[PDB]
């Protein structure tokens, strides 16, 4: 369960990220590919090099999904239904990989929000990404 | 673990800039706040009822400093992590029975603290090199389980 | 999400277990304590030796919780609310330990249900125990 | 991994009774059915659309037999798992990039198959000894990641 304090904290950090969210989504994906190379095999047709247009475009899609999840925080299973189908049924994403991308999304926020990334807010965002991860793996 | 000389370079250049009296307690504090089951092993540290209570707790800072000391120690012995960490593995494994997943967790929280402290400078390649490192320490601390 | 086929499969295996369920719950706990000794520290005031009355009595409580979860499969968060409070807030059970107890509950079923433990039914029970685990760790 | 002589005894007595042409494919089959993301790595095996389709698939049985062969091999080399598994680690890690969590999963599925096949005889102490074993193999198969 996400508490009111957590919903407030995640809405806060979303707000400071503002329009950098697609860029930060791309940066989290590169952090993941460099740090945990096993994840690369899901993107065999992407150029995963730095500055890649395909990594940029995907970053924006991920950040938009997460933004849809924040905006519908009380109804995430329903908002993320089509994407949980996608990742479990078609793509067969290993559940461990959600933890790795969540961790890189947190690193990326920390690297860009000195002020917003306090211990309480880090806790709330961790819980948010774990809830999104739960939804996205709910459909195997 | 084998780091390339470019990985080694990334790690040590950043590490010389780390506040060793602070970063440890920040990483322990955050572990306890973010993964509160870990507060199980720190009942004696006192007031942990709040995030501020944790971060401001003198015992959390005191103990995190020793934790960071142990990390600094593996950074000097990259090719001998098993050796370096034997005694601590015996302690956390045989005496404390901390599940090793938590070692990976504290490693990742430390990475988050470094990113927070260093911003832009904690680049995606620099993170990758630190992940190999905290992976290697977690694994060595868990050897008394393998 | 648990499918109709999964709900049917779990109801099936529950039925064959019949009144051995407390005994099997005790056996799963011993399997866990022997196999994954770290879990023992949550029971510092139990005698964990074989034939222990305290392990027997607890086995029955666990099997009764799981039976309540099967009986209220569409409303597990609500049926298991008090127990998720207990395990996250008071006991501070590490989430990894749910996987270990789930695995031992599966082993115990396999050891006692040659006929019922087919691959489909193993899949359905794994999903059921993972759903119970999700509920029980939802409250940190 | 160090098994006691009583653990060693438990493992080898049961293992001599195992149908090596069958148990491997039963454990691989069940891995694919229970953890279906693992079907990612077996696209070429053909019809995996059903549980029956999996278990009855000749390729699943064929390949699981080799997997069980590798397990039998570590059971003979308990004190040299790192050595025994090097080539397979290189393969699953550097070439296939299977996440190592899945090694722990297949180990646990095998334990479930043994319990199924042996019933009463797969006692809680016998399980404990097999857990040390499949833990040791997973860890050795994952060495090309550490
Ligand atoms: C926070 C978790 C995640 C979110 C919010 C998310 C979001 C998305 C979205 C929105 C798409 C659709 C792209 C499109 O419609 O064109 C997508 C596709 C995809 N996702 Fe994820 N995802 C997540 C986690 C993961 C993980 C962990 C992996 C594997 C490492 C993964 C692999 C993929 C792949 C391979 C595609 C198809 C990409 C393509 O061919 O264009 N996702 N994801
Ligand atoms: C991630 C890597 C970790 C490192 C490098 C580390 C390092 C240390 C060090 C250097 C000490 C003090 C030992 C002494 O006084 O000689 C210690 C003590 C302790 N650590 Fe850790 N630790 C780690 C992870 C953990 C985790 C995750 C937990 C629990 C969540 C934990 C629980 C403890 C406890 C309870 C003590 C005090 C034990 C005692 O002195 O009796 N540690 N650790
Ligand atoms: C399938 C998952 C589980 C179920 C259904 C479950 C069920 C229960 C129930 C029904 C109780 C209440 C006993 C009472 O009211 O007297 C309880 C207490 C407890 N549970 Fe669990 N539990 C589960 C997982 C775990 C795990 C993984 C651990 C830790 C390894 C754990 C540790 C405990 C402890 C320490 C108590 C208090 C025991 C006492 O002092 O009497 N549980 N659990
Ligand atoms: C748990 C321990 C495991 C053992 C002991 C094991 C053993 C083996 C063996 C003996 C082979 C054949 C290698 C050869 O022909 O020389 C192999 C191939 C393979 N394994 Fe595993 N394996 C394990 C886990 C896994 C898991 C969990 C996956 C994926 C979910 C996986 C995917 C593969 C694939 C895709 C191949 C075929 C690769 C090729 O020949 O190009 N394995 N494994
Ligand atoms: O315990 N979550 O994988």
């Amino acid at each position: 369960v996400l508490s009111p304090a957590d919903k407030t904290n995640v809405k806060a950090a979303w707000g400071k990220v503002g329009a950098h969210a697609g860029e930060y989504g791309a940066e989290a994906l590169e952090r993941m590919f460099l740090s945990f190379p096993t994840t690369k095999t899901y993107f065999p047709h992407f150029d995963l090099s730095h500055g890649s247009a395909q990594v940029k475009g995907h970053g924006k899609k991920v950040a938009d999904a997460l933004t849809n999840a924040v905006a519908h925080v009380d109804d995430m299973p329903n908002a993320l239904s089509a994407l949980s189908d996608l990742h479990a049924h078609k793509l067969r994403v290993d559940p461990v990989n959600f933890k790795l991308l969540s961790h890189c999304l947190l690193v990326t926020l920390a690297a860009h929000l000195p002020a917003e990334f306090t211990p309480a807010v880090h806790a709330s965002l961790d819980k948010f990404l774990a809830s999104v991860s739960t939804v996205l793996t709910s459909k195997y | 673990v084998h780091l390339t000389p470019e990985e080694k370079s990334a790690v040590t250049a950043l590490w010389g800039k780390v506040n060793v009296d602070e970063v440890g307690g920040e990483a322990l504090g955050r572990l306890l706040v973010v993964y509160p089951w870990t507060q199980r092993f720190f009942e004696s540290f006192g007031d942990l009822s709040t995030p501020d209570a944790v971060m401001g707790n003198p015992k959390v800072k005191a103990h995190g400093k020793k934790v960071l000391g142990a990390f600094s120690d593996g950074l000097a012995h990259l090719d001998n992590l098993k050796g370096t960490f034997a005694t601590l593995s015996e302690l956390h494994c045989d005496k404390l029975h901390v599940d090793p997943e938590n070692f990976r967790l504290l490693g990742n929280v430390l990475v988050c603290v470094l990113a927070h402290h260093f911003g832009k400078e904690f680049t995606p390649p620099v993170q990758a090199a630190y992940q190999k490192v905290v992976a290697g320490v977690a694994n060595a601390l868990a050897h008394k389980y393998h």
